[PDB]
């Protein structure tokens, strides 16, 4: 129960981040939450000699109608001193993985008395009527990068019995979440998860088939001019990813100022060039590797009718992962709820595959996203993001 | 002698690596020196300050400024260097309450605390740095030396530390008396309740006794402030609020500073006054960062007529629904009113289109909605229901086909023209029986001369030569020519990624006249299918040759 020494990175002051407006019911939710946290010693009120601040807001996780408190520790985490476990490659290869919340555990551990002034947050008031309630954490705070790293020793001891019992069950931790995988493919894995639940009390995702989904070309008996023009455009784009793609024989079909709806029969040379390009796109991309020293980039496109495509990469045209998300979730009428859920699924997949989160390029104006994304967010972490304001011509190609 | 409860001092330090303030005292007149000694002696009796020995090395200058009235002199201490050297404090009272947010209270009392900073002690360890010296007469004796024992006026930490202390004392009384509502702002306190004026003035006295326990002075005498209250440039009345009168300068020649002052004064009027617009004056400000330097003027003259009739706002009732209505004013300007009951506006306002090269109405309305949404959550802690001049079918078509993600919170159509509309809509598949125009354009960078034209499937052709142009300008002209010369349905094939990116963003108005002409053509077409091909791949009809020649 001995506080461990923690300091900021050299040359970096604590976070000074503006709190943004909250609705009345989210303020009332946080007032109830933070009052009780004071009685339990988790947090304590502070004064104006603390110039530091980190934003805080409220969410409702699924399967519950109770508000939860989320702190945006992004600025603190980047300014927090780097803490001295290789990512488990088996977790991405495991048939099924289950995610658990271990955040409550962090509250048992005290936080170094010197570092607490950096965990300061503010419950805001409506209309600037009364000054905001200012708190600081006395225990390890959820969402902080130092909380999993400091608790790693205790967690290793807590799960050392379960690990010896089951050596085919993978265990990984990111932020306040625990990722438990298995090749069991058993509904009893759900009960074995209950075994890991009670074992924790004492003290559903499955990988996609393809990491990168293949580029596919249409198979047709009759091609129009427009059909051949869209094909040549896609192949030319893929020629940036794949070496030997050739468009010469297909473009020769387009010769002449022909009407768009007119059917062109393919030559035997043109049929061959398309088959050779098919074979090129069946093989995987050449020399694509993940560097843990670089950032992951995630781009998302809205495809219409609740469908969304995405690609994860570090170097353009060298995709480490591509995929598509559709949903019947309660988001059909709201594009922003769909994107926010899409951003969450992609970041979770990213945690499983490399144990880090990507920087998103979102197909949305900043002011719309910033006004609404907290309304639909359900995860204890938050990634980084930027905004794409120019339509990508490539949207059709990923569909 | 009943015991006063102690006020806990706020622990204060300096910025890291700064020793403290060592700044020499300014020369003073003998009359000013005498005047300062009388004031300081009284304060030393009050306990606000204490004399200090020669051990202290820190010093801050002091000056005397005289109000002619009563031949009176007031002490002014300049802590600017200690302010630079003092630590950073929590952000305090960033922004102010907005009157439309206040709920109505049958009785409301305002109390202004007196010598408030001097009623709150200073941390003993920091008092060493608040030292100042009073120069001696003729400089023939060592100057008198003093330090502060309480929060100095003009110090960096004094406002933050006072407000924190004031809140702590007030917290128990508020919990004990939930019926009253107390607001904190600077050196004032606003107490409001729906109680009978009798029980109200009773609890007001009880609060004053509560402050007495911690030694805080309050206006027991019938408070000089009585409704209407003038607060932060607002005129506040029991059932209505408005802006204090606005003074717009009148000059045959207007310097740049006046336009900077007149644009801000107009923005302030816009919160209650509908129809205020400062777009023309703000354009004149652009490109100018110097204070010394009109088409537009009729709208500015119209603003004076608008400001000549009195406009008031109501207070907020949480039981009724909150509503916001938006109107298109033209030239990228939007006007909105937030209200709960018809014709009774809590507040009003305007929104100006962001600086963009192209745009359309639907995007701008969307941005206006986000702004009103954030403003309302600030003011009332909730999102209003929206009344919007756009058909539901129109918004539905827009968001389902816009390549970006977009959302508007709950809203309803209000038929108040002009109505936001989609001016044109591209086809998703090629049109059967529509002539196909293959277009191209190109320019020589050195000569700035180029060509634009098309060849079609019916043998129709055109190449037009151009004088002052670029590759991007010619690529657009080619499309423009295909639109001018085609029937009501037309397929257009281009290789310009630049043009498609413009059209695929769906502008309805633009900075470039060439883009607007294309828009005017698109509006007249029944169907338009725009297809893209890669250039120089030998796609047929891609007559780079005709336009490059
Ligand atoms: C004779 C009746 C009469 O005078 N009533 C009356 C007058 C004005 C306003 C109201 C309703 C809103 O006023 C308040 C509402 C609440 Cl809940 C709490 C405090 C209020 O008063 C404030 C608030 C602020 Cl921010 C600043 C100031 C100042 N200066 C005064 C009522």
């Amino acid at each position: 129960i001995e506080t461990v020494p923690v300091k900021l990175k050299p040359g970096m002051d604590g976070p000074k981040v503006k709190q943004w407006p909250l609705t009345e019911e989210k303020i009332k939710a946080l007032v109830e939450i933070c009052t009780e946290m004071e009685k339990e010693g988790k947090i304590s009120k502070i004064g104006p000699e603390n110039p530091y601040n980190t934003p805080v807001f409220a969410i409702k996780k699924k399967d519950s109608t109770k508000w939860r408190k989320l702190v945006d520790f992004r600025e603190l985490n980047k300014r927090t001193q780097d803490f001295w476990i290789p990512h488990p490659a088996g977790l991405k290869k495991k048939k099924s993985v289950t995610v658990l919340d271990v955040g409550d555990a962090y509250f048992s551990v005290p936080l170094d008395e010197d570092f607490r002034k950096y965990t300061a947050f503010t419950i805001p008031s409506i209309n600037n009527e009364t000054p905001g309630i200012r708190y600081q954490y006395n225990v390890l705070p959820q969402g902080w990068k130092g909380s999993p790293a400091i608790f790693q020793s205790s967690m290793t001891k807590i799960l050392e019995p379960f690990k010896k019992q089951n050596p085919d069950i993978v265990i990984y931790q990111y932020m306040d979440d625990l990722y438990v995988g298995s090749d069991l493919e058993i509904g009893q894995h759900r009960t074995k998860i209950e075994e890991l639940r009670q074992h924790l009390l004492r003290w559903e995702l499955h990988p996609d088939k393809w990491t990168v989904q293949p580029i596919v070309l249409p198979e047709k008996d009759s091609w129009t001019v427009n059909d051949i023009q869209k094909l040549v455009g896609k192949l030319n784009w893929a020629s940036q990813i794949y070496p030997g793609i050739k468009v010469r024989q297909l473009s020769k079909l387009l010769r002449g100022t022909k009407a768009l709806t007119e059917v062109i029969p393919l030559t035997e040379e043109a049929e061959l060039e398309l088959a050779e390009n098919r074979e090129i796109l069946k093989e995987p991309v050449h020399g694509v590797y993940y560097d843990p020293s670089k950032d992951l980039i995630a781009e998302i496109q809205k495809q219409g009718q609740g469908q969304w495509t995405y690609q994860i990469y570090q170097e353009p045209f060298k995709n480490l992962k591509t995929g598509k998300y559709a949903r019947m979730r309660g988001a059909h009428t709201n594009d922003v709820k769909q994107l926010t859920e899409a951003v969450q699924k992609i970041t979770t997949e990213s945690i499983v595959i490399w144990g880090k989160t990507p920087k998103f390029k979102l197909p949305i104006q900043k002011e719309t996203w910033e006004t609404w994304w907290t309304e639909y967010w359900q995860a204890t972490w938050i990634p980084e993001w930027e905004f794409v304001n120019t339509p990508p011509l490539v949207k059709l190609w990923y569909q | 002698m009943v015991p006063i409860s102690p006020i806990e001092t706020v622990p204060v330090k300096l910025k890291p690596g700064m020793d403290g303030p060592k700044v020499k005292q300014w020369p003073l007149t003998e009359e000013k020196i005498k005047a300062l000694v009388e004031i300081c002696t009284e304060m030393e009796k009050e306990g606000k300050i204490s004399k200090i020995g020669p051990e202290n090395p820190y010093n801050t200058p002091v000056f005397a400024i005289k109000k002619k009235d009563s031949t009176k002199w007031r002490k002014l201490v300049d802590f600017r260097e200690l302010n630079k050297r003092t630590q950073d404090f929590w952000e305090v009272q960033l922004g102010i309450p907005h009157p439309a947010g206040l709920k109505k209270k049958k009785s409301v009392t305002v109390l202004d605390v007196g010598d408030a900073y001097f009623s709150v002690p200073l941390d003993e360890d920091f008092r060493k740095y608040t030292a100042f010296t009073i120069p001696s007469i003729n400089n023939e004796t060592p100057g008198i030396r003093y330090q502060y024992n309480v929060l100095p006026q003009g110090w960096k930490g004094s406002p933050a530390i006072f407000q924190s202390s004031m809140t702590k004392i007030l917290e128990p009384f508020a919990a004990q008396n939930p019926d009253i509502v107390i607001y904190q702002y600077m050196d004032d306190l606003y107490v409001g309740s729906d109680l009978e004026i009798g029980q109200h003035r009773t609890k007001i006295e009880e609060l004053r006794q509560h402050l007495l326990r911690w030694g805080l002075t309050t206006p027991d005498k019938k408070h000089q402030k009585e409704p209407p209250f003038l607060w932060m440039g607002y005129e506040l009345h029991p059932d209505k609020w408005t802006v204090q009168p606005i003074v717009l300068p009148e000059k045959d020649s207007w310097t740049v500073n006046d336009i900077q002052k007149l644009v801000g004064k107009l923005n302030w009027a816009s919160q209650i006054y509908p129809g205020i617009k400062v777009r023309q004056l703000s354009k004149l400000l652009r490109g100018t960062k110097a204070l010394t330097e009109l088409t537009a003027e009729l709208e500015l003259a119209e603003n004076r007529e608008i400001l000549k009739e009195p406009v008031h706002g109501v207070y907020y009732d949480p039981s009724k629904d909150l509503i916001a209505e938006i109107q298109k004013q033209g030239q990228g300007q939007w006007t909105y009113q937030i209200y709960q009951e018809p014709f009774k506006n809590l507040k009003t306002g305007k929104y100006a289109r962001m600086r963009g090269a192209h745009t359309n109405d639907v995007k701008q309305l969307t941005e206006a909605v986000q702004k009103i949404t954030t403003e309302s959550i600030v003011i009332w802690g909730k999102t209003p229901k929206f009344k919007l001049p756009i058909q539901k079918e129109t918004w539905e078509t827009w968001w389902t086909e816009y390549w970006q993600a977009t959302w508007i919170p709950e809203w309803e159509f209000v038929n108040t023209p002009p109505l936001v509309k989609l001016w044109y809509q591209l086809e998703k598949e090629p049109i059967v029986g529509a002539e196909t125009f293959y277009v191209d354009g190109a320019a020589n960078r050195e000569t700035k001369l180029g060509k634009a034209g098309y060849v079609t499937n019916k043998g129709r052709q055109k190449v037009v030569p151009l004088t002052n142009t670029t590759n991007q300008k010619t690529e657009l002209q080619a499309i423009y020519l295909a639109l001018q010369d085609s029937g009501l349905e037309v397929n257009i094939v281009t290789d310009s990624q630049y043009a498609l990116g413009i059209i695929q963003a769906q502008p309805d108005k633009s900075e470039s006249e060439l883009v607007n002409q294309i828009i005017e053509q698109l509006i007249k077409k029944e169907k338009v299918y725009l297809a893209w091909v890669p250039a120089h791949k030998g796609i047929g009809g891609n007559e780079q040759v005709d336009k490059l020649v």
